[PDB]
C-alpha cells in the first residue's frame, strides 16, 4: 500500500 | 522576357512593327502570381446582381435578336446576311461562354454554388464542351503557364528539334504529318484550331484519367454535352433539313470558335516572350507576368463579350469577379506599367501570326515564318548528310 | 508610382517572413495559456477516473452477466506500467526511475503510430542491449546479471559495470536512444538523445543525470541546435524560456554554467546543474519533464524541408542541417567521463565499436525506415461508433413506435 517510489512533490 | 532590358525605342519601334501597343520591361525571379493581389482594394471583389444578370442576359438577347431575325426570313436570306446573323449569334454566345468559364471556377456567384454549377453545365452544353474536363484542363493551364513540353491545354508551339526529328521520321517532308502541320498553321484556318482542343477533350471517353472517387461527377460532365447532341441537334435537322442545320447551328459554332481561339492566341503568344522548360530558367510570376498580352476591343463588343480579354486581371486574382476586371487593371497599370504589354484588333496582327510567327525557334528564342525555317533545316540536313558521306 | 525589380523582392521577403511568424506563433499558441500542464497532465488523468467502455460488445457482455469494462488514459497507463520490464531494475536508484519512465512513456503516448523498433541486426544481435563487465563474450547467455556475484574489493573485476540499452526509430526521428549504466562503487548515469531526421529542421535533444551515492552530481538538459549560427527557432527559444520562467522559479541562475565542451552545442538556454538540495532537485526534474514533452508535442506537427529541382535554398539548407547533426555527434563522444567509464572496464578494441556504431554514430546515407500504423485508428474509431446491418434499423424502428404508445 505504500509508494516507495520518488515523485518532486514528496 | 527575351527581350529585355535595352533602351525604349527599339521595343517601341518594334511594337509598331508588330502592331503591339507596349513592350514589357525586366521582371527579375523569385516572385508568386498572387503577390500582387494584395494591391487592389477591398471592394474590388464585391458581388452584386445587377451587373451579373446583365452580363449574362445581354448576349442572351444579342442571340435571341440573331435567330428572331433569321427565323423571320428563314433561307430566303442572302449569304452575307446569313453571315452577319452567324457572326451577332456566335459573338452573343461567346459570351454566354464567358459567364459559363466563370462559373466554372466558383468565381460568379459562390453564394448558390449548386445553382452556378447547373448554370455552367446548361449554358455549356450548346458548344459540347464537359464542366469538369475544362475545369481541370484550366487549372492546369494556369499552373503550367508558358512552360515548355508542360502546357498542353495552351497554345503549345511547334519547336525545331522536334520537327527536325518528324522530318527524319516521315522521310521528307512529303508525308501526310508534315503537310497536316504546314497547311494547319499556314492558312487563317488556324484561327479555328480550337476545334482540335474541343476534340481533345473527352480524354479518350477514358475515366482511366482521373481519380476514382470522382468517377460519378466526370461521368455526368460528359452527360450534359452528349445528351444534346443526342436529343436537340437530330430535332434540328427533323425540322430543317441540311442547310437547315448548316445555317442556324454550325456557323454560330464556327463564330464562337473563331472568338475562343483568337482570344487565347493572342492572349499568350509574342515575339517577346520566350517558352523555357522549368529548370532551364522558368519563373511563375515571371512565366505570368512579362510572357502574357492584353488585347483592347471595342466597349460595345467588351459589353458583349464580357470582358473576355482581360485574362491577368483574373490571373494575379483568381477569385476576382467579372464586373471588375476592366476596374482592376485600372490599378495594374499603376504599379506594373512597364512590365505589362498590350495589343489591339489588328488584321496586321493576325496576318503575322499568320505568315511570320509559325515556328518557335529556343535558339533565338523567338518566333520565326514557317517556308524559311523549313528550307534551313532542308539545309541542315543537306549539312548532316555532308558530315554522312564519309 | 510604379515600382522597381528591388521593392518587389522587398514584397516576397515581407510575406515570407510574416508567414514564417504566423506559424511560429501558431506552435506556441497551445503551450501560452497553460504550461503547468506540460508536467500535471498524470495528476489531472488520475483526477478524472477510470472510464467506462461502452461498445456493442462490452454493453452485453455487461447486461448478460454483471461485469463492466473500464479503460484509462495513455498517462495513468504508461504509470502503472513503471519501469516496467527493464532487466536492470531494482538496482536504479529512485530518481533515475522515475525520469526513465516518464521519458518511454512520453515516446509511447505522444510516437504511437510510427513508432518501430531500431533494426534488430544493428543492437539486439550483437548483445548490445545488456552488458556486463565481467562477461564480454557473452557465454552466459545474457543473464550474467543473475548468475555472477559482485567481486569484491581488490579482487579481478572490480569495480563491475553493467549497462542496458533501448532505441527506437520513428517517422520525425531517425534515433531515439535511451540508455542506464551502474557501476559497483556507486555511480548510476541516465543518458537520453533524441535525434530528428535529416530531412527536418529541428534541435536535438538531450539530457545527462550523473548521480553518486544517491546524491545528484551532474544534471545537464540541453535543446541544441542543428545550424551554424547556434540559434534556435522562435518557438523553441520562447518555449524554453517560458519553462524557465514557470518550473526555474526561485532558483540559481548562476548554476546554468557552461563547460568548456558545452557552448560548442549549447543553446544559450541550455541548462547544467550541481543541484543543492531537495528543492533544486525536484525543479529540475519537473522543468526537464515539461521540456521534454514540449519537444514532442512540437515535432508532432512538423513538414519536411524538400529540395526541388530548381531551388538550392534547400539543397544549403539539408546540408546545413548534416554538418550540425554530425558536429553534435562527434561533439558528444568527447564527454570522456562517460566514454572513460566505458573503457575503464570494457577495454577500447570493443568501446570503439559500441560507440562508433551505436553511441553516437552518424551515417547521412543510412537512416532506418518506419512502421506507418495509422489505419489502426480507423478500426478503434469504429468500435465505438458501430453501424448495423440493415435489418436492426426495421426492429428499432418498431421498438420506438412501441414503447411511445404510452
Ligand atoms: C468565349 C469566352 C472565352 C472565355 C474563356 C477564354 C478561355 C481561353 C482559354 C481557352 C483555351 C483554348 C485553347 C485553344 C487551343 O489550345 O487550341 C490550340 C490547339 C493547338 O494547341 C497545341 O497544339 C499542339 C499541336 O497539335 C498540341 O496538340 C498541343 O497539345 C496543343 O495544346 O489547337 C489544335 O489542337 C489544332 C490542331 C488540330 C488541327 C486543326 C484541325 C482543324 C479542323 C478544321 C477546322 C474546320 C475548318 C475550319
Ligand atoms: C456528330 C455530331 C454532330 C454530334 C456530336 C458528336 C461528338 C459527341 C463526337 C464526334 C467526334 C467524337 C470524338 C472523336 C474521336 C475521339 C477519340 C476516341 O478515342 C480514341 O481514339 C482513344 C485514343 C487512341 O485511340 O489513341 C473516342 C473519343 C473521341 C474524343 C470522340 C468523342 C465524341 C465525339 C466528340
Amino acid at each position: 500500500t505504500t509508494g516507495f517510489g520518488w515523485d518532486p512533490d514528496g | 522576357t527575351s527581350l529585355d532590358g535595352l533602351p525604349e525605342t527599339q521595343k517601341y519601334v518594334y511594337a509598331d512593327e508588330w502592331g503591339f501597343s507596349r513592350v514589357g520591361a525586366d521582371f527579375p525571379p523569385g516572385s508568386h502570381p498572387s503577390l500582387f493581389s494584395q494591391l487592389l482594394p477591398q471592394a474590388l471583389f464585391a458581388f452584386d446582381a445587377r451587373a451579373a444578370v446583365a452580363a449574362v442576359a445581354v448576349p442572351l438577347a444579342a442571340m435571341a435578336a440573331g435567330y428572331g431575325w433569321l427565323w423571320y426570313m428563314h433561307s430566303i436570306a442572302p449569304v452575307w446576311q446569313q453571315a452577319l446573323c452567324a457572326a451577332l449569334i456566335g459573338t452573343g454566345y461567346a459570351g454566354l461562354f464567358k459567364v459559363a468559364h466563370e462559373c466554372a471556377m466558383m468565381r460568379f456567384i459562390p453564394q448558390m454554388p449548386g445553382l452556378q454549377a447547373a448554370l455552367g453545365t446548361l449554358l455549356m452544353a450548346p458548344a459540347l464542351y464537359s464542366l469538369p474536363s475544362w475545369r481541370l484542363h484550366h487549372l492546369h493551364h494556369l499552373l503550367h503557364t508558358n512552360m515548355l513540353w508542360q502546357d498542353v491545354w495552351g497554345w503549345h508551339p511547334l519547336t525545331k528539334v522536334e520537327l527536325a526529328d518528324e522530318m527524319v521520321r516521315s522521310g521528307g517532308s512529303g508525308g501526310a504529318a508534315m503537310a497536316a502541320a504546314r497547311l494547319v498553321l499556314t492558312t487563317p484556318i488556324k484561327l479555328f484550331a480550337s476545334v482540335g482542343h474541343w476534340l481533345r477533350s473527352w480524354d479518350g471517353l477514358d475515366l482511366r484519367h482521373f481519380h476514382p472517387a470522382s468517377y460519378v461527377e466526370v461521368l455526368s460532365g460528359w452527360a450534359a454535352p452528349l445528351a444534346f447532341a443526342g436529343l436537340v441537334l437530330p430535332a434540328v435537322v427533323s425540322a430543317g433539313g441540311l442547310s437547315g442545320f448548316v445555317s442556324c447551328y454550325l456557323a454560330p459554332w464556327l463564330v464562337f470558335h473563331f472568338w475562343l481561339s483568337v482570344l487565347s492566341l493572342t492572349a499568350h503568344t509574342a515575339p517577346h516572350i520566350p517558352w523555357r522548360a522549368e529548370g532551364d530558367g522558368w519563373d511563375a510570376g515571371r512565366a505570368a507576368v512579362a510572357g502574357t498580352v492584353t488585347l483592347r476591343l471595342p466597349r460595345p463588343l467588351e459589353v458583349l463579350l464580357n470582358n473576355a480579354n482581360y485574362m491577368l486581371p483574373q490571373a494575379v486574382a483568381p477569385g476576382l469577379p467579372m464586373w471588375s476586371a476592366p476596374a482592376a487593371y485600372a490599378v495594374l497599370a499603376a504599379r506594373l506599367g512597364p512590365y505589362l504589354t498590350e495589343a489591339s484588333m489588328s488584321l496586321k496582327l493576325l496576318t503575322n501570326h499568320v505568315t511570320r510567327w509559325q515556328i518557335y525557334d529556343e535558339e533565338a528564342h523567338t518566333y520565326r515564318p514557317m517556308e524559311e525555317v523549313v528550307d534551313e533545316i532542308e539545309a541542315d540536313l543537306q549539312q548532316l548528310a555532308a558530315a554522312a558521306q564519309q | 508610382s510604379p515600382l522597381s525589380p528591388e521593392d518587389i523582392m522587398r514584397l516576397v521577403q515581407q510575406h515570407e517572413d510574416v508567414a514564417a511568424a504566423a506559424e511560429s506563433e501558431q506552435l506556441v499558441a497551445q503551450f501560452r495559456d497553460d504550461p503547468q500542464g506540460l508536467y500535471e497532465y498524470v495528476n489531472r488523468a488520475y483526477a478524472e477516473g477510470p472510464r467506462r467502455v461502452t461498445t456493442p460488445i462490452s454493453l452485453l457482455q455487461e447486461e448478460i452477466t454483471g461485469a463492466v469494462t473500464e479503460s484509462y488514459p495513455a498517462a495513468v497507463a504508461n504509470d502503472i506500467i513503471g519501469m516496467g520490464s527493464w532487466r536492470l531494475k531494482d538496482d536504479v536508484d529512485p530518481v533515475i526511475e522515475f525520469l526513465v519512465a516518464r521519458l518511454e512513456g512520453c515516446w509511447r503516448e505522444i510516437l504511437d503510430t510510427d513508432l518501430c523498433l531500431y533494426p534488430r541486426e544493428k543492437w539486439k544481435e550483437q548483445g548490445w542491449d545488456l552488458v556486463d563487465s565481467m562477461d564480454p563474450h557473452q557465454e552466459l547467455e545474457g543473464f550474467s546479471y543473475a548468475d555472477i556475484p559482485d567481486p569484491a574489493k581488490g579482487e579481478a573485476g572490480y569495480p563491475r559495470l553493467q549497462l542496458e540499452n533501448r532505441v527506437y526509430c520513428s517517422k520525425v526521428f531517425r534515433k531515439l536512444h535511451v540508455e542506464v549504466g551502474l557501476r559497483q562503487d556507486g555511480l548510476q548515469v541516465l543518458h537520453v538523445v533524441v535525434y530528428p531526421r535529416y530531412s527536418y529542421d529541428m534541435p536535438i535533444f538531450g539530457m545527462d543525470i550523473v548521480m553518486v551515492d544517491g546524491r545528484v552530481t551532474l544534471a545537464v538538459v540541453d535543446c541544441c541546435p542543428v545550424r551554424a549560427d547556434l540559434k534556435l527557432q522562435p518557438h523553441y527559444m520562447e518555449t524554453m524560456a517560458l519553462l524557465q520562467r514557470t518550473f526555474l522559479e526561485g532558483t540559481d541562475p548562476a548554476l546554468r554554467r557552461i563547460p568548456e565542451w558545452g557552448s560548442k552545442i549549447f543553446s544559450p538556454l541550455a541548462l547544467c546543474i550541481t543541484p543543492s538540495g531537495p528543492e533544486e532537485l525536484a525543479a529540475f526534474a519537473k522543468y526537464a519533464v515539461a521540456l521534454h514533452r514540449a519537444y514532442l508535442t512540437m515535432s508532432l506537427n512538423a513538414v519536411p524541408v524538400v529540395a526541388g529541382p530548381g531551388d538550392r535554398r534547400e539543397a544549403a539548407r539539408l546540408q546545413e542541417i548534416q554538418d550540425g547533426q554530425k558536429r553534435f555527434c562527434d561533439n558528444q563522444l568527447v564527454n570522456k567521463k562517460t566514454r572513460r567509464v566505458l573503457e575503464v572496464a570494457m577495454g577500447v578494441e570493443w568501446t570503439e565499436a559500441y560507440m562508433s556504431q551505436l553511441m553516437f554514430d552518424f551515417d547521412p546515407k543510412y537512416e532506418p525506415p518506419y512502421f506507418d500504423a495509422s489505419f489502426e485508428k480507423l478500426y478503434t474509431y469504429f468500435d465505438e461508433n458501430p453501424s448495423f446491418g440493415e435489418m436492426a434499423d426495421e426492429a428499432m424502428e418498431l421498438e420506438r413506435g412501441a414503447e411511445a404508445e404510452r
